[PDB]
């Protein structure tokens, strides 16, 4: 059995002698509740619906002349929220919630568990919300048969000509299932910008929420079966939940003058002190080849180290872009320093190679904020790369064009209003 | 306590690789602050470092425990723009190799974004921080001014045959051997400067061979550094085995 | 002393004048580290001067400019360094690198069109439908009549309705259907004009292996018109094929022209008995079937046919590498997934100047001498470590012994693709296991990085650093035999200098064993056809023909419907 | 408020005075359990894995020479099932089940609720099962590092080169989420052949299971919000669950000598007797234009009539193909007889037009058995067409090439072994 | 020639060829052209194939977000001079010609002379400063009322009307177009603004050209009829109406 002590975003003890099996997506109550709320919560952009109606616009550039309708949607947000709740709920007094946010511009809708239990996916959070607001607006403004199709377009966008609600005003932290690269990727298709916005740019909570979602994705993919359950849970605890305060204390010790390289040296020193690695043999030059006494625990120390190096390097520059090179050179230098494989046996370094390329070239990608566990560039590691990206995005001080304030205003306001999403380390430890 | 070992091997190449990694590099030439600014081409020499101008919604410093314990670099504290220093190094025993310029930056400089490629190596950082790095990248033995060149664009030359004068080809002719010294009279992206920057003498062929971090069959063959070949095979074997079952 | 196979090509491309590059004044010694830089620019190259001249005509005609060599950064045109030609490996053709750009090479475009416009459709389920639902008898006589009808209808001609308008046969003369079968009794009765005879196309051993894998089943090798896939896409092919198969069964068996049994023939042709070239791709790089991204590496090895006509195992594997480097890097990664100037030389590194040939013959000869012969080396990490290290270090040293070799393969990604392909192919041929070859490829990549202190472009080694661990992994999106990997295998989905070389490695284990095919015997037989426009037995020879504007089997042109 | 009496597949009373709201996918406990088991249950084809290993084959035509590993799998089904259970379960004694079926050829795997609760979709039923059987076989035969990739290919097929487990041996009654046409279509992507095989070719139970799944799909799509909830529930009760015995008694009355047309006349007579329709106005010729006194209830009578006509016509011929024309001409003739719109206001008739075309032409489709609620040809009606297709497939006595015995042996055996799937009318009525 | 038969009118059912009923021509409406129905088959009609290629090979890409990246992120000034130089570079590079690297091999301009980029803007002050060779002048192309309606809908924004080579979409597909366009836009910004040829800001220009400021002809299709963007199935009916331009030059509704 494997035990850990969970420490907070500020390096304070929250829970002692925790079996890592009790932190699993399949057993931990807080993680299950986070996933339940991720699937049932959707955002309705009333301000967006109002502008779309007033200008006959669908998305960023489409405009149908002569279809304008000047309806006071935002000024009637409370009235519409009440009707939306009546339409989304299954029974009176059930677990449905509708909350008006951002001065009437948004509605946070949480569909009742009954809609997820009778559906195969999360998509009823989008479809029940979109159908509910479409009907509520048609009723409140007595919209006639000829004009209801414009209310429909203002809410659902180009759907069903497009596979999803392209150019619409109903969205989620999740993307449509058709965008998944493979099986088990829905919880991995969440922009790093969304995570940093939700967690209020607290880098530890950003890494924790991302690590939880990434490992829920790895479990759903079938990458945490048998011996691989221990492998992924050690990574979740040490990288995502600050187990034994290794991430926080490494960052504190290296925060004033540390670099990617000094973080490598600190992690090797700690792994040796804790008995995770030992000298295997000494070469004629004096170079020591090390052996891993516990391969999965060594992997977890390299995952914690990859995050601590991101915090030290991106934190010093207050610049997110350093994460791609940090993940690459922390693991490349770790291998050169010890003779042992880096995090995820070369897959964090490999992910970082393509991620660096696709965040500094003409071919695609973008700034760190656009990447996610379902992105072709950054999917390769088993959940150990995106938590570092989320922390790096949180640490940025105005270097990015496509920042969380630009791409994630709606998701940040809606899901950031939920405490379990804002403070995942505290929530996970408290549910034990 | 822990004494870093950096990299295996016992040849001059392995010793030079550990020098670049540890920052134990000799200073061989001097560049003034204004001449360094001129050749980087980011702002007028002598001028103050410009700042970023992000939108109002991103001005607020968040309550973050990591921001509270990670000290910003001088460049980050001032809000400098992110700028770069990019080098091309000849495979004919230029002291530097792309991966080892990146390891030097990752180990010895804070808040850096190094990138390694075959024909170019880059470091992006907050402008004043990238100039501190840039000064060490050009003044130390990590550079020979003939076998290496600062090139932010049109980098071709690392793998080309040297010119008859021993200088590595540059399609944009930013620097050349002019009357016994290397003169750079264009910035790293080829814009003509209103000055001539003197980068000093080139290394001799013997000095470059003794100081280089590249292996060559006609100098220090890669095959001869047994511990390095062993290290590669060990990383390959352990990555292979753990990818199957991590035990 | 072994004479390196690339020396002759380096002497020609660097020391003999090409255009007006004054090569003898640059350097006459292929081992010299120094060269005289003449900075001739456009004047040295008849090809760049042709482009400059067309650019002037275009700007004048449109009133909107195009090509202009002086718009290169700093007003300095291409050719400050000597512009040299390439020898297409295994040929005496010397050409400009621009002649190997897929846009400028009709043989390359026709190779992709012949793959794109092909599907294989079974006949057994269709014949069973006719027997069960209509009580119709199927005989060689009814099949032969059906094949005559099918070859009239497939290009776009009518067989049932009155007042139909049809495709001009002169625009679709590359369209036809042939058949093959594992039933020797049926094969002897099929009209020879339509048969791909497995016994004639393959040696006795390989023909027996194909027949045992196929069983007594019958298949149609369909090739829809090139003009159709050019106007439309690869996902058109299986639908176009099924429509004309359906019409031909209706007319040849006098069915009702549109009854319930016709829908069973449609479902059989479009889904149950369809064998396409590749499946669809996910949303980010969305495409339907029969696109390069869906083409598994083993399928490209079975499309290529050099192993069917040569006993030279290295040569046969490198013809696969040439087809794959061109298709996967130049057309697929360089256009479908990016575009512009693209990735010609990232691919030409694997099929020019006999360089990959030198490295691969060296590694394979080393393995044959040490382990005994092809497919005799144990499939173990000890064997992979031995062959791949020996081959990689030999290849690494050649760039240092020959400065002209290093200048030719100037990009690190070019060196990485060739060094690692030789290590992987030598390992695969020696062990008869392509997964062992793939493991050797990743070890060679790691050796090259530490040897030169550099590897490829910025993002070159994402899949190589992931690589060693994912060769033998059995995890969900990691594990898979190389034969079934392709450009949609996650680690491989983005980067140049790997995919075509992996097609060669996929072929290597099978070529080492003397196998008739790698992953799909139906694909192997379908492309063992000399009537196809592109000669899949001689990939490099065909690319060389296209380079010098002599490839005379280009399909899909519209000259017949354009003003003279 | 709308009440119904639920009658069995044999026309016997099962439940009286049932509020249709209590039959909703969002409220009915039996429907929620059917969906829960649909999402968590997967089939492992041990017979397929055995042949794939022995011949180095992947799917129907791919074969890699020299990779043959003739492992003895089927005879070891119980030992492998025990190990698969250990790997799929989250905790000892949880709701995981693994059962051997078809003499060792198949395993029915039911993943624990915990895997669905921490995942976004149903896909952990496939991925946990595929990973579990791959690991169990590697262990039982001590498969080495070089050969484990062939065990992986035998189970997962071409994945991840293909989006799903193409040519593999792990499947579900559901298809991958990437195959959905739009939002809420996962429970609609189920072949009519699967339904008919699961329900043992009992036409009433085939229509009931299909109607339940189709209406769960319509609810997840957002097509049962507000007034549309009553609309879809009336269709579910009258067409899917034999409300007031209208389907069964109409089929019994018309079973000996009835046609599509006599079923039209019976339904109009019944709607008039029950007060659902009345004469609106009489034309000079004497032709009576009728009005719908309750539009949604008239729609439900036309949905029940569409099914009863399918049973009478396909039942008489014992031939599934008649369903496409039955759905077309029952509704076309119903409109000509009354002057009122047919089922789904022309969308059942429209679906039937394209369905007839795509089950009798060169262009696509196939026999009735290949269609489903997610098929582009048959998706158009709001769940009122596929239940008739499932009944028609069940009634076929051997005219089809692509029959349930050809396409649905695995699914039919695995899900058909579960009583709620075999007898959905009885199960739904008993949960009230 | 092949030794394998093809078209044969006598292979029509019953050995009876087409034309038992009188074979008649068609008048193309509004023209005096009389032709066989076979002359209107898309395979046999180059005007029809070229109509589809001109749609398939086109995307529209905004310039404002790219210019904002240059100004805010790199502190570079964007002027009519820099824009005009960028457009000359872009029309050289877009067809497949090099602007940064040495020893590049390029497309034959004679094979890609249909490839070019023009620009249009709702900012009249900027329209008067753009190099006229590349401008689509909204006031000249549309009547006074329609030009005002277009400008009010577009606002003060600037766009690139990109047409990649026909030979490229014929060899490849419609989903190639936005990627081909973005690659050469990226190279042209690097060369025209003397950026580092591959720095973090270049990825913002790539994300802007490929995603945030891209206006393609149509989005992807679902699995059963899977295709990427810029295929006919993704072309909305209103987009085809806006592609056609007869209403701009005739008052006959
Ligand atoms: C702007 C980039 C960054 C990016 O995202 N793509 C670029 C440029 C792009 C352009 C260059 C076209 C032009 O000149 O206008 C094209 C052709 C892609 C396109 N858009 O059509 C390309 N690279 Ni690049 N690119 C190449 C390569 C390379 C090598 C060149 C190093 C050298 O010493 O010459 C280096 C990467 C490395 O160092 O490993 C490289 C970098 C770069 N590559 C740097 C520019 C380098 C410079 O400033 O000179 N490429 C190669 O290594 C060989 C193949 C070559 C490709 C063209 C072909 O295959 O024929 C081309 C592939
Ligand atoms: C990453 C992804 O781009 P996006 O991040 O989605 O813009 C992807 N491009 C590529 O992978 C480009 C591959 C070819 C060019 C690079 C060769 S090394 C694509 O367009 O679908
Ligand atoms: C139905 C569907 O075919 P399948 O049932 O999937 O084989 C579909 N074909 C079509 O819709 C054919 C449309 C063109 C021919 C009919 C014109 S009326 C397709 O190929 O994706
Ligand atoms: O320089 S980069 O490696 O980003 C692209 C090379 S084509
Ligand atoms: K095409």
């Amino acid at each position: 059995s494997d035990k850990v002590d969970i420490y907070s975003d500020r390096g304070k003890l929250l829970a002692s002698d925790v079996d890592i099996m009790d932190l699993a997506p399949t057993r931990n109550r807080a993680i299950r509740t986070i996933i339940h709320d991720t699937k049932r919560t959707a955002a309705v952009n009333l301000g967006g619906i109002e502008k779309a109606l007033a200008n006959g616009r669908i998305g960023k550039v489409k405009k149908i002349p002569g279809k304008e309708m000047k309806l006071d949607i935002v000024a009637n947000a409370e009235r519409l929220a009440e009707r939306v709740k009546e339409l989304v709920q299954v029974n009176e007094g059930d677990d449905t919630t509708v909350e008006v946010l951002a001065g009437g511009k948004f509605l946070k809708v949480q569909v009742p568990s009954a809609r997820l239990e009778s559906g195969a996916e999360y998509v009823s959070s989008i479809t029940a919300s979109a159908a509910a607001i479409t009907q509520a607006i048609i009723e409140l403004f007595d919209v006639g048969i000829f004009d209801a199709c414009m209310v429909k377009a203002a809410v659902w966008g180009d759907y069903p000509q497009t596979i999803g609600l392209n150019g619409g005003n109903v969205s989620s932290i999740l993307e449509i299932p058709q965008k998944d690269e493979g099986l088990g990727f829905t919880l991995r298709n969440i922009m790093a910008n969304h995570i940093a916005a939700i967690t209020q740019r607290n880098a530890m909570n950003a890494a924790a929420l991302s690590s939880i979602l990434e490992q829920c994705g790895e479990f759903e993919m079938g990458n945490a079966i048998g011996m691989f359950e221990r492998h992924q849970l050690l990574g979740l605890a040490y990288q995502g939940l600050n187990a034994n305060n290794i991430v926080y204390e490494t960052v504190k010790e290296q925060g004033k003058s540390g670099t990617i390289g000094t973080v490598v040296h600190s992690i090797v020193e700690r792994a040796l002190e804790d008995g995770v690695i030992s000298v295997d043999k000494v070469a004629p030059s004096g170079y020591k080849f090390y052996k891993a006494n516990d391969v999965m625990l060594w992997n977890a120390y390299a995952a914690a180290g990859s995050l601590a190096a991101t915090m030290v390097n991106c934190g010093a520059a207050r610049a997110a872009q350093c994460v791609s090179s940090t993940l690459l050179y922390f693991n490349d230098l770790l291998e050169k320093e010890t003779g042992l494989p880096g995090c995820d046996y070369g897959k964090v370094q490999g992910t970082a190679v393509g991620f660096s390329f696709f965040s500094h070239s003409i071919y695609g990608g973008g700034g760190p904020g656009v990447f996610n566990g379902n992105h072709i560039v950054t999917r390769h590691s088993r959940g150990f790369a995106i938590p570092c990206v989320a922390a790096a995005v949180a640490l940025d001080a105005g270097t990015q064009m496509f920042s969380p304030e630009m791409t994630s205003a709606v998701v940040g306001t809606v899901y950031g209003s939920i405490p379990e999403f804002r403070e995942p380390i505290k929530t996970v430890a408290a549910s034990l | 306590a822990y004494e870093p070992q950096y990299y295996p091997g016992n040849t001059s190449v392995a010793q030079n690789r550990r020098k670049h990694m540890s920052g134990n590099v000799e200073k061989l030439r001097e560049i003034s602050d204004e001449d360094l600014t001129a050749i980087l081409g980011h702002r007028a020499p002598g001028s103050d470092y410009p700042s970023t101008h992000p939108p109002l919604a991103e001005m607020g410093e968040p309550d973050c425990p990591i921001r509270e314990i990670v000290e910003p670099t001088p460049g980050a504290a001032a809000g400098d723009r992110i700028r770069y220093v990019q080098w091309t190094d000849s495979m004919y025993n230029a002291p530097a190799t792309p991966y080892w310029r990146s390891y030097y930056a990752a180990i010895n400089h804070r808040g850096v974004d190094p990138g390694t490629l075959s024909g170019r190596q880059i470091v992006e950082a907050r402008e004043r921080d990238v100039e501190v790095y840039g000064k060490m990248s050009i003044e130390t033995e990590m550079t020979c001014p003939a076998l290496a060149g600062l090139r932010g664009a049109t980098v071709h030359g690392h793998s080309c045959r040297l010119q008859e004068d021993g200088v590595m080809f540059d399609m944009l002719d930013r620097r050349r051997l002019e009357g016994g010294t290397i003169i750079m009279d264009k910035d790293q992206v080829g814009v003509p400067l209103d000055r001539k920057v003197d980068l000093g003498k080139p290394m001799s062929e013997e000095e470059a061979a003794k100081r280089t971090t590249i292996y060559r069959v006609d100098n220090v063959p890669f095959r001869s550094d047994s511990e390095v070949v062993e290290w590669v095979q060990r990383i390959w074997e352990l990555r292979t085995r753990y990818g199957f079952q991590p035990q | 002393d072994r004479e390196q196979l690339f020396k002759k090509a380096l002497e020609i491309k660097f020391t003999q004048e090409w255009g007006e590059n004054k090569a003898t004044e640059v350097s006459t010694d292929i081992t010299s580290k120094k060269a005289k830089y003449l900075r001739l620019g456009t004047a040295q190259s008849p090809r760049k001067r042709e482009f400059e001249q067309y650019g002037k005509e275009i700007a004048a005609k449109r009133g909107l400019p195009g090509y202009d060599p002086k718009l290169h950064l700093g007003g300095i045109p291409l050719g400050q360094r000597q512009i040299t030609p390439y020898v297409v490996s295994s040929t005496d053709t010397l050409c400009d690198g621009d002649d190997l750009h897929f846009v400028n090479n009709a043989a390359m475009q026709q190779m992709w069109d012949d793959i794109r416009r092909t599907v294989i459709v079974g006949m057994d389920l269709a014949h069973e439908t006719l027997e069960k639902r209509l009580g119709k008898e199927v005989t060689p006589e009814t099949i032969n009549h059906y094949l005559e009808v099918l070859n009239h209808a497939m290009p776009g001609a009518a067989v049932v309705q009155e007042m139909m308008v049809e495709t001009h046969p002169g625009l679709v003369d590359d369209c036809y259907v042939k058949v093959f079968t594992g039933d020797d009794e049926l094969a002897d009765e099929i009209d020879k004009r339509f048969l791909i005879d497995i016994d004639k196309q393959f040696g006795e051993e390989k023909a027996a292996q194909i027949k045992a894998a196929i069983g007594k089943t019958t298949w149609q090798a369909v090739h829809v018109p090139t003009i159709v896939v050019r106007t439309c896409d690869g996902a058109t092919t299986s639908r176009w094929t099924a429509m004309q198969i359906g019409m031909s069964f209706i007319a040849a068996y006098r069915m009702c022209a549109g009854e319930a049994a016709v829908a069973d023939l449609a479902y059989a042709a479009k889904h149950a008995a369809l064998v396409g070239m590749g499946d669809m791709l996910p949303a980010r790089r969305a495409r339907g079937p029969n696109e390069p991204g869906g083409l598994q590496f083993g399928y490209l090895a079975d499309i290529v046919q050099a192993d069917r006509v040569t006993d030279d195992k290295v040569k046969a594997s490198l013809e696969v590498v040439a087809a794959g480097a061109m298709l996967y890097d130049q057309i697929w990664l360089g256009s479908y997934m990016s575009g512009g100037v693209g990735f010609t030389q990232y691919a030409t590194a694997a099929y020019t100047n006999n360089i990959l040939d030198d490295f691969s013959y060296y590694g394979y000869e080393y393995a044959v001498d040490k382990y005994g012969g092809p497919a005799q080396a144990p499939a173990t990490l000890e064997t992979v470590k031995d062959i791949a290290t020996e081959t990689a270090i030999y290849a690494i040293e050649q760039y240092e012994y020959f400065p002209t070799l290093l200048e030719d393969q100037f990009g690190g990604s070019q060196r990485a693709a060739v060094v690692a392909a030789a290590a992987g192919i030598a390992t695969g041929l020696a062990t008869g296991n392509s997964q062992a070859g793939l493991s050797g490829w990743y070890l060679a990549q790691y050796l090259l990085k530490e040897a030169e202190g550099r590897l490829g472009f910025f993002g070159y080694d994402l899949q190589d650093q992931c690589g060693a661990a994912n060769v033998f992994s059995y995890q969900s999106d990691e594990g898979l035999p190389l034969e079934l990997r392709g450009p949609n295998y996650p680690n491989y989905a983005m980067n140049v200098g790997h995919q075509g070389e992996y097609a060669g490695i996929a072929s290597s284990g099978h070529i080492g064993r003397g196998d008739a095919f790698v992953v799909n015997p139906l694909v192997k037989v379908a492309f063992a056809d000399p009537l196809l426009n592109f000669d899949f037995t001689q990939v490099r020879k065909e690319f060389a023909k296209g380079a010098v504007r002599e490839f005379d089997r280009c399909a899909g042109e519209r000259a017949l419907i354009l003003p003279a």
